[PDB]
RNA sequence: AUCGAGAGGA
């Protein structure tokens, strides 16, 4: 706890029932810092905090927090030594002492998830297979990936046009980075059955709120080729091919090429449609077409072309092709809360269902897709979310937070003249009468996942066949 | 892909109709009035009107399917009566109401404006 | 070279070099480029020795 | 014909022939982008 | 069962079984099915395996 | 002296940051590699 | 067209079905043919087969087609059944104070394909037109079929004394040539276990006609549903502060039994019991008084309900959910279990390094004494995420070995 | 080579090699490249049919999330750092000696 | 005992309510890759011309 | 068997929204103009764009879509311009269309805001709502130092049913019956839902009893404009189309009856 | 990346907000009482202000492709 | 194109 001989990270377990000390310092041991405790006291006082608050100005670290005998690095097998307090709350003295003689201390118990399920708002609300499949699935969710994304020729991208914070987050996203690098935007959710369109965990979007660049986003797709001088028996060049020389020359017109070989950007390409002229040379004479073709059927717009010179120093190309994919029926939606659905129908803002002032839901989903999965998380969300929007704040969804309940939600929401529950009284689209229901209404992080209907559906009619067995190809 | 485009819901198609009158061989004096890139904005109305007519004894409409553009309204009258006349009637009542409404909120309007 | 490691150019560098390398300040590194190609090490687990 | 390039680094309009090495003239960067095309491609604003 | 009562003793205790392993979290399955399969399993003499 | 509770829930969070500060969420892999490089390979 | 869905389980997984042409760039499925493919819309995909002969095109036609596929010969039951919005608004549909207008009841007949044309006389003249929501599902039941279902919600006792054929809560299904006499149609009546009415009318009636039954509840119970309208929020996860107050009296109750236990079989008061070991009866016992505790706090969080509550209505229309959802969404989630039992000892005699040694109290082996509601704590969290770790591993491990 | 195709030893003992070892990082989305660098494996084997080494441990709490975890044939097996667990990197123990 | 086939396609699966349970929602794209073999006949002379 | 005769009151009047009471009149016809309000009132708006130089960190679609969603003024001539499925032209014309263009340059070391005032019209009378002679001018993109962004757009007639970029309200509040007297909702408690602004009942009371006798009256408007047109002129729009929808209907029903 | 033009739900133009949005900010209002002065009434326009993240300034950090 | 690997989806 000095730094003195002894480094941080060595583990020094004690087992007292066998004689036992067994040191470890070698590497893999994974642990994590706990706040040391005096006699039933941190040694955590309000000096450190007041050193880490001006962290910027004294250089006083986190370091520096371990080197004040503060913190401790504890490995799994000294855990096993350990009387852990959750909570400062736990070493206080109480009617009925549970331990009295606790040694370390939480830092905070949300520290237990990783990087995916820290996104989660509220998680100990949901059943945990919930908490799962959204961990996996925000990494599917789209947003930026990256800021310097306009460099990279990335075979594969994905960036939303609109990402935004959400309203209700937790306070481990702000060492995520997921406030700067967002993958969602905060939607108008109604739970409600509307025209049966969003049964079995399928969703309803709003058509108008779509053509406002609801979940627009973009898709880039880099296409690599080289020219490869391998030998004087054949050499492969960028050129714009031509009908006389080439022998392999699809029915595709390439007058889209340049002299070079190589599309130009802002160049409007179509499935089938050729990005590089490459020919290599014969042993329909003394040259064959080697083109690069766009993968079938996407439909985008050239992006950018980089030329250089790979390793070994022949012309390299890479051209990124852009493709602007608005959200439509069948692309995948998720909450974040292991609630995904495909997009069922679009509706227009006049056919959606709307409040007395006139706010029409961005998604709707099915009450069906609650009952059984009981992520009650996403409705506590929804209804912190209606608090934030109206007071100008960002919820606090941290998980274990006696500070936040259900209730205290609750009354403040009805202090902004709403149904302290988050229902309130929707209108047909169709037909302007009142529902009979009060709807559960309010704003929730969504995301889009990378699946998207475009990029799965597949016909086939007499197409290639496989050379060893004369049957259909694969994929 | 597959997106139609946002035209189609609205726009006639050549050689497509706007309206087209079945008889409905269920029961006498129906009848099925098949409506093309219309929806419920007009349905919804034309039902309305029609079930204010005391000669109308069946006034029904729907959208078959939100993804096509087209409405039918299934009208039944009395014997005495038409569906074809009833469905005129509505829409010169509509007519005249909206006629109205959009006569007395420019009065409003006017009102509003100066005083 | 591991990205943003000790021995990696952008070792140091303030959120303005990075943006002026064309690279992400956000970008963690930890990861390495092989032909152009990002490869990231997955901690392997065994039983202690 | 002259299908100039721009450069990664220095941004420099530069023009190169076909079987020529691919490397700016001034700064000798490795790594040139094409020019937006002057083709007319027209965007329904939806 | 087919060791000490014999091939049609081993027919239904295994009848038994089967239905007992279907229908002990209240399912139902026909009884034909089973009977087929068990003849499928004990009509050449001997305990045939689906193996 | 002491941080009492009502400090707490901030108390906490803000050592939380300076741990972020100063290890980020990838120091494994970059520790890793420089004691490799430091250490392992001499 | 023959459409399959993977895994291809038993001859429903691929039906014939007749192509309709539609905008958009999905397969487009009808709801209740769902369960029989096991289908949801959260990224499923589907395989259409197109056969390409005159001999095929009617052997599916004959052999394949969906409606002959309602009834399977697996269990002599239906295969589909009407499913979530459908089931739940049937069952709010069919609720004896369910009244329906003049042009609400046109704008419901507008979506019945076997309609004779004919209104029926409304089952209230005066001082208002009235048709109800059983008037307009009898137009919606096919032929004159007769059948006699319970809904869920059927109290035992009532068959024995009177008002058996008057029933107070409108429960005793009784369709009767082919009109809705009297009951709340609900899973036990219009989903896929025999007797009931998709099954009678399917045996009774052909499979066109029982096409036509199902596609009619679906199109005009939506449409009703359009109207009603369904939904689920926070106000369905609360209880009044009474159900709340008993419930945290009863896990204390729990509790304060587990640690008599506790002192008991510490001080070697405790015995065996037949065919177990002292630690095994102890486990028993705790395990016995948190099931008690479990289901009483459920009980109570139920009979809290009102008939507004959505989770209720789901779960007595039996489209979604069950009472024990309702139970841990609302009053405890209860005892995590790893292998079919507590939470184990996985530091040195520990579940977490939070809790003393030896320590069997409900809260250290994985007692969840909160609700989803009221939100677990950092251990519970961890248990209950080791329990449905347990599911994904389940669900994950049987795959292979069921298959082969 | 080995970083390249993730086959963990000498190229000519292409099978005896383990591969999954240096993956190309997971750039969707700035959450799969953090959670693609914190990611940890359990080299037990897909084909094992033993739950065992899938449950989630007791002692995971704080070092590994209890939450994400491929919900497919994996499934616990790759598992992911949780937010504040460092992983020891070494270190010399003749000052202690 | 299986195999690739002709004539198949597939793709995400949606709610549709308002098809019948014996029908299926199929985009133009795939109805226009897919295509079954039709004899001629004077019955068919005339629509199978147009096609 | 007869028409409505519908009242009107005008509670509210401003630039930026009308709020006003639809009175004797159907709930079908009182949704109907809701409808038309958001999706059959034409205005004029960006529909095509050709980028001759876009130097900018945002795609060609981005500042396409976004400079399709930037209100123009179409007061006065919306109602003149034609529909270029109906106009006798080529591609574009005066008649069915209005010219812009915008060329902006950054120079400067400091970011420059290209934003709607930028967007230069060939018409005077449809400009940007921003630009018109307070509120700060849509933001189109920023440009760093060296960015450049020069493109050729032209505004077309359209409607909400198209594309929601041709809507013309920014929100349309619609109520009927604050006290839930025709209790076409049920308020499983009451007693928690707070009162509606145009409701006329003591605090105690939460709901008004229970009207067996009633139908849907005195509907609630306020139509707020995202500012292409004026509220009160979104609403005269509106009751012009519907009616004239109807009339179009009415034609086609008299051919179709005459044939027969 | 930028702030969006419409408000997603209702159509509202929020396009012309960000800028007074963040020097009302600056100028100590509250959240809150910001969007309340920019006019936001409805909670969709305020999640638009509210919860938008400008990348574009991050994205504005790197040099362009031609000087 | 083949092979292998990996990551994912239901
Ligand atoms: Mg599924
Ligand atoms: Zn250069
Ligand atoms: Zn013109
Ligand atoms: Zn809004």
């Amino acid at each position: 706890r000095q730094m003195d001989i002894i480094v941080s990270e060595v583990s020094m377990i004690r087992d007292i029932r066998e004689r036992e000390i067994r040191i470890y310092t070698d590497a893999g041991r994974i642990c994590r810092p706990l706040l040391i405790v005096e006699k039933q006291k941190l040694l955590l006082k309000k000096r450190h905090i007041d050193q880490l608050k001006e962290r910027e100005y004294n250089n006083y670290s986190w370091q520096d927090l371990v080197a004040s005998g503060v913190v401790e690095y504890i490995d799994t097998l000294e855990e096993e030594t350990v009387m852990l307090a959750m909570t400062p709350d736990d070493l206080q003295e109480k009617e009925v002492a549970y331990c009295s003689t606790y040694t370390h201390c939480e830092i905070h118990p949300s520290m237990i998830l990783g990087v995916c399920a820290s996104i989660i708002p509220f998680p100990d609300h949901n059943q945990s297979p919930r908490n799962t499949y959204q961990s996996a699935m925000g990494k599917q969710a789209m947003g930026v990936y990256i800021t310097n994304f306009h460099v990279r020729m990335d075979t594969l991208a994905h960036v939303l046009y609109y990402p935004q914070k959400p309203l209700v987050t937790t306070r481990s996203m702000e060492y995520l980075r997921f406030r700067e690098l967002p993958a969602g935007i905060n939607s108008i959710v109604a739970i409600a059955s509307y025209t049966g369109y969003n049964q079995e965990d399928s969703v309803i979007m709003n058509r108008s709120a779509v053509d406002r660049g609801f979940f627009r986003s973009v898709f880039y797709r880099s296409y690599k080729e080289q020219e490869s001088k391998k030998g004087f028996d054949q050499e492969e060049v960028f050129e714009k091919p031509t009908r006389e020389t080439c022998q392999g020359m699809r029915h595709a017109i390439y007058d889209k090429l340049d002299d070079d070989g190589l599309i130009a950007p802002g160049v409007r390409v179509s499935g089938d449609d050729v990005i590089i002229g490459k020919t290599v040379t014969l042993p329909r004479y003394t040259k064959r077409d080697c083109s690069t073709f766009l993968r079938t059927s996407e439909t985008g717009i050239v992006d950018q072309v980089m030329v250089t010179l790979n390793q070994e120093g022949y012309k390299f190309c890479k051209i990124r092709v852009r493709s602007v994919r608005i959200p439509q029926i069948g692309d995948k939606f998720a909450s974040r809360h292991g609630q995904k659905g495909t997009c069922g129908i679009q509706y227009r803002q006049e056919d959606m269902p709307f409040t007395c002032e006139g706010i029409t839901p961005d998604i709707i989903i099915n009450p069906h897709a609650i009952p059984s999965r009981m992520t009650i998380g996403h409705l506590i969300e929804c209804l912190q979310g209606k608090v934030s929007a109206n007071k100008g704040e960002i919820g606090d969804a941290t998980p274990f937070n006696d500070a936040v309940n259900v209730q205290k939600i609750s009354n403040l929401l009805s202090d902004y003249g709403y149904h302290l529950r988050g229902n309130e009284v929707l209108y047909n689209g169709f037909t302007g009468r009142k529902i009979t229901s009060q709807i559960f209404i309010g704003p929730t992080y969504y995301q889009r996942l990378k699946h998207m209907v475009d990029d799965k559906i597949h016909s086939r009619a007499r197409g290639p066949i496989q050379i060893l067995n004369r049957q259909p190809m694969e994929g | 892909m597959n997106a139609p485009p946002a035209f189609e819901s609205f726009l006639l198609f050549e050689g497509e109709k706007k309206i087209t009158i079945n008889k409905d061989t269920k029961v006498p004096n129906a009848c099925l009035f098949t409506i093309n890139k219309e929806d419920h904005t007009l349905g919804n109305i034309i039902k309305s009107q029609l079930l204010k007519d005391p000669q109308v004894l069946f006034a029904g409409y729907k959208v078959p399917h939100p993804l096509e553009h087209k409405i039918i309204i299934r009208v039944q009258t009395t014997p005495d009566y038409s569906p074809q006349e009833a469905f005129t009637n509505a829409i010169t009542d509509l007519i005249s109401e909206l006629s109205l409404l959009e006569e007395r909120f420019r009065v409003a309007i006017k009102d509003k404006q100066e005083g | 070279i591991m990205l943003r490691s000790t021995y990696c150019l952008l070792n140091g560098l303030t959120d303005r070099d990075l943006c002026e390398l064309n690279e992400c300040p956000l970008d963690p590194g930890g990861y390495f480029i092989i032909n152009g190609s990002e490869k990231v090490l997955i901690a392997q687990e065994k039983m202690a020795t | 014909q002259p299908m100039i390039y721009i450069c990664g680094e220095c941004h420099t309009e530069n023009e190169i022939k076909s079987r020529d090495p691919i490397r700016c003239r001034e700064c000798g960067y490795r790594i040139m982008y094409k020019k937006r095309t002057k083709r007319l491609v027209v965007f329904d604003a939806r | 069962i087919f060791t000490v009562l014999g091939i049609e003793a081993v027919r239904k205790a295994l009848e038994r079984e089967l239905y007992h392993v279907i229908s002990f979290d209240g399912s139902y399955v026909n009884y034909r099915h089973l009977a087929l399969l068990c003849d499928t399993m004990t009509c050449r003499g001997h305990l045939m395996a689906i193996t | 002296d002491e941080i009492t509770p009502d400090l707490w829930q901030e108390a906490c969070w803000i050592v939380i940051s300076s741990y972020f500060d100063e290890k980020g969420l990838v120091r494994q892999q970059l520790d890793s590699f420089d004691e490799f490089i430091q250490m392992s390979v001499q | 067209v023959i459409f399959n869905r993977q895994p291809t389980l038993h001859k429903m997984s691929m039906m014939g079905h007749r192509v309709r042409i539609l905008p958009w760039s999905t397969f487009r499925l009808n709801l209740s043919v769902t369960t029989p493919y096991n289908a949801d819309f959260d990224g499923d995909e589907m395989n259409l087969h197109l056969p390409q002969s005159l001999e095929t095109r009617a052997e599916i036609q004959e052999l394949a087609m969906v409606p002959r596929m309602i009834v399977t010969p697996q269990s002599n039951r239906p295969v589909m059944g009407i499913v979530q919005d459908t089931l739940t608004a049937v069952r709010k549909f069919t609720k004896r104070d369910v009244f329906l207008e003049r042009g609400e009841v046109m704008n419901l007949l507008m979506f019945l394909s076997t309609w004779d044309g004919k209104v029926p006389q409304p089952a209230i003249l005066k001082p208002r037109p009235l048709w109800t929501g059983k008037q307009i599902f009898s137009l919606i039941i096919p032929g004159h079929i007769n059948c006699i279902r319970t809904h869920s919600t059927h109290p035992d006792d009532e068959d024995s004394g009177p008002y058996k054929h008057i029933s107070p809560g409108d429960t005793k299904v009784v369709v009767e040539n082919g009109e809705l006499i009297m009951g709340i149609l609900c899973k036990k009546s219009l989903g896929t276990s025999a007797g009931s009415l998709v099954h009678i009318s399917y045996l009774e009636m052909g499979h066109d006609i029982t096409r036509l039954f199902y596609s009619n509840i679906q199109t005009v119970i939506n449409n009703w549903l359009l109207i009603e309208g369904h939904t689920i929020g926070i106000g369905d996860s609360i209880a009044d502060s009474k159900t709340y107050q008993d419930i945290q009296n009863t896990i204390k109750k729990a509790k304060q039994d587990v640690i008599e236990v506790i002192e008991k079989a510490h001080n070697n008061e405790l015995e065996p019991t037949p065919g177990n070991t002292l630690r095994q009866t102890f486990e028993n016992q705790v395990n016995r008084i948190l099931n008690d505790a479990r289901d009483k706090t459920g009980s109570s969080a139920q009979k809290s309900l009102s008939e507004y509550n959505n989770f209720k209505s789901m779960v007595v229309s039996g489209a979604k959910g069950s009472k024990i959802n309702i139970s841990q969404v609302i009053a405890v989630v209860g005892q995590q279990n790893v292998e079919g039992k507590r939470i184990p000892f996985g530091f040195k005699h520990r579940t977490l390094p939070h809790f003393i040694k030896d320590d069997y109290g409900p809260e250290s082996r994985g007692f969840v004494e909160n609700s989803y509601l009221a939100g677990l704590t950092p251990t519970e969290f961890f248990f209950h995420a080791m329990g449905g770790r347990e599911g994904l591993i389940d669900t994950a491990v049987k795959t292979a070995e069921t298959g082969y | 080579y080995s970083l390249a195709t993730g086959n963990w030893g000498d190229q000519k003992k292409a099978h005896q090699a383990r591969a999954g070892v240096s993956q190309v990082l997971n750039r969707l989305t700035f959450a799969s490249t953090l959670s693609h660098l914190r990611r940890l494996n359990s080299p037990i084997g897909r084909d094992g049919k033993l739950a065992k080494p899938r449950q989630l441990h007791n002692t995971l709490w704080g070092m590994v999330c209890p939450a994400e975890t491929p919900e497919g044939h994996a499934v616990g097996l790759v598992k992911n750092l949780a937010l504040m667990a460092y992983i020891s990197v070494g270190s010399q123990p003749s000052p202690i000696l | 005992m299986g195999k690739r086939v002709d004539f198949s396609a597939r793709t995400v699966i949606t709610p549709d309510p308002n098809l019948s349970i014996d029908q299926v929602g199929v985009p133009r794209s795939i109805a226009a890759n897919m295509t079954f073999a039709e004899i001629v006949t004077p019955f068919n002379i005339d629509r199978l011309q147009e096609l | 068997p007869y028409a409505n005769q519908p009242t009107v009151r005008i509670t509210e009047l401003t630039d930026e929204n009308v709020k006003f009471i639809i009175e004797n009149t159907d709930l079908a016809v009182a949704n109907s103009i809701r409808r038309v309000f958001i999706a059959e009132v034409p205005i004029i708006a960006i529909d095509w764009v050709q980028i001759d130089a876009n130097s900018s960190v945002l795609h060609d679609e981005f500042i396409a879509h976004r400079l399709g969603l930037i209100p123009l003024t179409s007061d006065d001539i919306v109602d003149k311009l034609q529909y270029s499925r109906d106009c006798t032209c080529e591609e574009f014309c005066p008649e069915c269309s209005v010219e812009f263009t915008l060329d902006v340059r950054c120079n400067e070391d400091q970011t420059r805001h290209v934003t709607s005032r930028d967007l230069i019209s060939n018409s005077p009378r449809v400009i940007p709502v921003t630009s018109r002679n307070e509120q700060d001018d849509i933001l189109i993109v920023k440009l760093r130092k060296g960015q450049e962004l020069r493109l050729r757009a032209y505004a077309k007639k359209g409607f909400g049913k198209e594309h929601a970029k041709w809507n013309p309200t920014a929100g349309v509040a619609f109520e009927y019956d604050p006290d839930n007297a025709l209790r076409h909702t049920v308020y499983p408690k009451p007693e928690e839902w707070p009162k509606s602004e145009y409701s006329e009942l003591d605090e105690d009371e939460s709901q008004a009893p229970y009207d067996p006798n009633g139908k849907p009256e005195r509907f609630y408007y306020n139509v707020e404009s995202c500012g292409s047109l004026r509220p009160e002129t979104i609403v005269l729009s509106a009751l012009s189309g519907l009616k004239k929808k109807l009339s179009d209907l009415q034609t086609q029903l008299s051919h179709e009856i005459q044939s027969d | 990346m930028i702030i969006p033009v419409r408000c997603f739900t209702c159509g509202k133009i929020v396009g012309n907000k960000w800028e007074a949005y963040l020097g009302l900010l600056q100028a100590e209002y509250t959240e809150g009482d910001a969007l309340d002065a920019l006019g936001l009434k409805r909670y969709c326009c305020r999640r638009m202000l509210l919860a938008h993240v400008d990348l574009i300034e991050k994205l504005l950090n790197y040099a362009p492709l031609e000087k």
